[PDB]
């Protein structure tokens, strides 16, 4: 019916320096239309990745993105204090868009 | 003089669906006696035939409707290209069904013929499960304008029906290519490759499928038969138009394979010189050691060995120090 | 291959044009219109100032890059008079080299 | 230096079964030439997309969970994208934000669909 | 100008190439607007009158082995002996050229075999005179039997125009066959490619080394076939009209297509030649790979057996408790471990 | 306009020599490697060049195409005095398509060698 | 040699005066068969090793 992203972990925590990694399964095969946005509390999503491999125009390269079959990676090489939001999946496979559930990274 | 080629027999159904403007009947069926009255009929009847390997219920259907006994052996017959052949009474089409099993790396095939004559169509199958649910699914809820049209808006559906399901094998396809260059790259091994083989004779056989296929509804909407309306041409235009984006995939699909080959296909030289290195490495340092067992192991009733107290030390250190030596050997000159 | 209609790709509106190649980072429209004495040289980013070289009476090259912004190419396809089938090839870069005539 | 943006309005308190418009003006670009999906954003939960209209066709779709009572459009002479939403419910109070998106390719069947800008946001409270 | 002075041979001898003598026909089809007629026979002397007529006219001549009839047609169509020469010359490229009546053109039509993989050649002459087309070839079976359908039941453009769209006609159904023998191929390439891998044998070998032939032969009959078509477009002789060129410039791209796909064939087959040295390496290696893992367990377990089994008159490990078992079961340890450190890989 | 046509379709002529010319030296490179160095390293750098020639080769022959189109059919907007610029870019596309073919031949040969290299070391 | 005779002929002097002209067109015809066959052994010859030199090494495995 509807293609369903789940993300893994729920949540996360990290200090400034370190190495995140963010997965991502969907339920049904899209190729490669997934994206991956960021959103602070209280603001507009923002874009970051498309193709799950492209960047978008404008952030830093220390964003990365893959895939391997299904599963989606988004993965912080160096992690800066302006990266402490909430992570989103995007779909866009079908023109039925759906989004994944959002992964919070704290500050620890 | 009709036999039946493929290996499916295990099902036999029949079920016709008449729709029109406002009323639809959809009786399943378990034999051909009731589909019989369907050819005067003025609103649009699909008759659905499957399980093919009882060769009399098509005999009987292609003499009720006039169907040429050749067409009738093509319908048989499963191992056949997909073609179209415009007739003055039908247009008789045959075409392909994939459905890729994951976890398996096969892919099965299946035929399926579409005859259209007039205010009907007739498809013949060989298995219960299709791909043409959605069709059935927005005749009976009237979820289109599906009904309001005639049976060549019907053999439209059914072919658009097709073609996607071709893009949703596409998309497993797809999956299957990313995970195998992930791991050609990072790891060839002993299985890969034959993974990779199996892939390759998939997308040639799936080539060889899609190219007559475009070729088929060129000549279904380009020249149209008296049967297919000029007001309904451009709908088949825009299927032609999608098998182009399948093919054009396919052939991308099939060159990203061919060059998983040759990067591994190669350099294999290599490993015939490290098997040429491992077997000479443990043949030059124990056939000498045979040999010397053999001479100081050799009977003669007598020997330098009458006493000789501490010999055995001797010759096992000798042993030693010839291994010793060989292993420098080959260190230092670079057959290891 | 007889008569000249845009394609019909699945996954999109019916009517709209994608750009095919992989980059977005530029975007810019150089205009140099020169004649035997004299040359003006304008480098800008708004489509709608390169418009009047239409109907320029002396030789002017439009440079666009940047075609990833495909809402300029339809603009300038528009105003020019060009097919909309020559703005999907010209948006479609996976395709080989090839000349077209038309009147 | 059109500075494209999207400007979004229409939302305030309303009743159970009741009815909005929610607005988008789109300034620095042409809603002809993109596509424009609105989004939800319940408070606490993630983002949940909700309808895309490409004004140049008029296609659309919705999504599942408000199919049949919403409705998007757009209109090309004022460049706006309004979402008219009907019977409404007390689970669907959220931002909805509007977005502009472009279409990339990835391989010659398949297509991907990624947004690039977004709104301020507007709360609807049922 | 002349006819070139062969050696060995009576000036001016006109002598059949090619090695087909089985058959000799002759069928005319003169087609009109409304009224059409097709006079099958062999007397040549019943064909001549038809050069002078006003309709269209299609002289179709199988087995040019005999010359004296190719001679008879050419003196009385006003043909140059040199343009004789050509068309019973077979081993040639395809050509044209263009006189101040007609026009001739040399081509080849080729067919492929299964099972006996020969690419077979047979070279065909079109004459296009006055209203008027001449056909030479050599045996029974050609690609222009579509062409005749037309003509005999009215459908399509053909009944309607001159002999020159007769010709585009005729050049258009080779460009056809060429298509249908260009998938044939691909059929070929694809199944031959699939094997090579599977059973590589010296059989495999020729196989690939023929194809690879057939394809150079196709490319070097390819080349000038768009050289002939360019040359019939760009600057339209007079024998043919204005308004005909369009097909031609249609063929002209089919022809772009076609060495297209020839080359991508060659490409194809040159990488199945370094394909095949790999997989008889991988065979090799696997042969190989069985050799060195039976030596590598059971060579240093034989020269260790050989140290104990020695006659020493020393007494150093012969008469230990249970030495024997001993010996055996860390010795089969030791052969244990060592296949289990050659499980890794893909050696076991 | 139709010389300044001429012009940027020269420049690019004129950078595909520039091309070729870099391809040439990229060859003379990985000869050194290919009969001197065997490697599997090498096996993928040649096989990435044979790949790179072939997509060079299908890229040229449409070209020699156009510029054959554009000298050849003379349409209306080339006012008929550009057309000898034209055969000159024609005849330089021409010299590319053989250079390109020649370096394929050139690559092939790079792999044999390093098969007998390869096949020399294990006699040794 | 073909330039040879083509000269001999094609645009002669008197020196080889007209009669003689005709003659040594024959030649000419002549050169042509040799250039001909010699092109057609060698298209046989350049191909005849091919299989041998493909076929080593199947040997190897046997
Ligand atoms: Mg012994
Ligand atoms: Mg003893």
């Amino acid at each position: 019916s509807d293609i369903q992203m789940t993300q893994s972990p729920s949540s996360l925590s990290a200090s400034v320096g370190d190495r995140v990694t963010i997965t991502c399964r969907a339920s049904q095969s899209v190729s490669s239309a997934v994206a991956w946005y960021q959103q602070k509390p209280g603001k507009a999503p923002k874009l970051l990745i498309y193709s799950a491999s492209s960047l978008y125009s404008g952030v830093p390269s220390r964003f990365s993105g893959s895939r391997s079959g299904t599963d989606f990676t988004l993965t912080i090489s160096s992690l800066q204090p302006e990266d402490f939001a909430t992570y989103y999946c995007q779909q866009s496979s079908s023109s039925l868009i759906t989004f994944g559930q959002g992964t919070k990274v704290e500050i620890k | 003089t009709l036999v039946y080629t493929g290996k499916y027999r295990e099902d036999f159904e029949i079920e016709v669906m008449n729709y029109s403007i406002e009323e639809f009947r959809e009786f399943k069926t378990t034999d051909v006696e009731s589909v019989l009255p369907f050819r005067d009929s003025s609103t649009p009847t699909w008759i659905n035939i499957t399980g093919i390997h009882r060769t009399d219920v098509v005999q009987r259907v292609g003499e009720f409707f006039g169907i040429h006994p050749l067409v009738l052996e093509d319908i048989l017959n499963v191992h056949q290209r997909p073609k179209v052949e415009f007739f003055e009474n039908y247009v008789f089409i045959v075409l392909k069904m994939f459905t890729y099993d994951k976890n398996l790396h096969e892919l099965e095939s299946e035929q399926v013929s579409l005859i259209l004559t007039k205010n009907c169509v007739l498809m013949f199958q060989e298995k219960i499960g299709d791909v043409f649910d959605p069709v059935r699914e927005r005749i009976r809820y009237n979820r289109g304008i599906i009904r309001k049209k005639r049976a060549d808006y019907l053999l439209y559906s059914l072919i658009d029906a097709l073609v996607d399901d071709y893009f949703v094998l596409l998309e497993k396809i797809d999956d299957e290519i990313d995970v195998l260059e992930e791991e050609v790259l990072e790891r060839p091994e002993k299985e890969t490759v034959q993974r990779t083989h199996q892939l390759k004779r998939n997308l040639v056989e799936l080539r060889k499928t899609i190219w007559p296929l475009r070729e088929v509804l060129s000549s279904l909407y380009r020249d149209v038969p008296p049967l297919i309306e000029k007001e309904t041409v451009p709908y088949f235009r825009d299927v032609y138009d999608h098998t182009i984006q399948i093919a054009d995939t396919v052939e991308t699909f099939r060159d990203i394979v061919s060059g998983l080959l040759d990067v591994y296909l190669s350099s294999v030289s290599n490993k015939t010189n490290e098997v040429m290195k491992v077997l000479t490495i443990i043949a030059t340092i124990f056939m000498p050691l045979t040999f010397i067992a053999g001479i100081y192991g050799m009977n003669f009733e007598y020997m330098p060995e009458l006493r000789w107290k501490w010999g055995y030390p001797v010759v096992l250190a000798v042993m030693g120090v010839i291994a010793v030596i060989m292993v420098v050997y080959f260190k230092k000159k670079k057959w290891l | 291959m007889e008569e000249k209609r845009l394609s019909a790709k699945k996954g999109l509106p019916p009517g709209t044009l994608v750009y095919t190649g992989k980059y977005r980072e530029d975007f810019e429209i150089e205009v140099m219109n020169y004649s035997i004495e004299e040359f003006r040289e304008f480098k800008t980013t708004d489509v709608e100032s390169v418009l009047p070289f239409r109907d320029s009476s002396t030789p002017t090259w439009i440079n666009i890059t940047g075609i990833h912004r495909t809402d300029v190419v339809q603009r300038v396809g528009e105003f020019f008079g060009i097919h909309p089938l020559v703005l999907e090839d010209i948006l479609n870069v996976h395709q080989r080299p090839k000349v077209e005539f038309f009147e | 230096i059109s500075e494209v943006q999207l400007v979004e309005s229409g939302g305030g308190l309303v009743q159970p079964g009741g009815s909005l418009r929610l607005s988008c003006a789109a300034s620095g670009f042409n809603v002809s030439y993109y596509s424009i999906h609105w989004v939800r954003q319940a408070p606490g939960k993630g983002l949940e997309w909700v309808a895309s209209i490409s004004s140049s066709s008029g296609s659309t779709s919705y999504a599942d969970s408000v199919k049949g009572r919403f409705t998007i459009s757009a209109d090309t002479s004022k460049n706006t994208a309004y979402l008219q939403m009907n019977s409404l419910r007390a689970e669907d109070t959220a931002v909805y934000y509007c977005a502009r998106s472009y279409w990339y390719y990835i391989w010659s069947y398949s297509y991907g669909n990624a947004m690039d800008y977004w709104g301020q946001g507007t709360l609807v409270t049922v």
